[PDB]
């Protein structure tokens, strides 16, 4: 499933680290 | 470079289950982080939407999945 290609994907932690500095940065 | 390890493994999961690994992301940012308030709250979650465009992923636009 979805659910499970995030989490054997790291759970896209490159992704939140992109993600989390656009929250706090802009 | 975050970005570019998160486009390249963006391109490996299923197309369809693109957005609803983006959200599931953004969700993971929501709640591992401390999120200020309404406008960095809607940043993050802009910042997950536009990543299939962002990435280059092929026919796929902005998630629009909802904050």
């Amino acid at each position: 499933r979805c659910q499970r290609q995030f989490l054997q994907h790291q759970r896209l932690r490159a992704c939140q680290r992109f993600i989390h500095r656009r929250a706090q940065f802009g | 470079p975050a970005l570019r390890q998160c486009c390249n493994q963006l391109r490996q999961v299923d197309r369809p289950c693109v957005c609803p690994v983006l959200r599931q992301a953004a969700q993971q940012v929501l709640q591992r982080q401390i999120i200020q308030g309404p406008q960095q709250l809607r940043r993050l979650f802009d910042a997950a939407r536009n990543l299939p465009n962002i990435c280059n992923i092929p026919n796929i636009g902005a998630c629009p999945f909802r904050a």
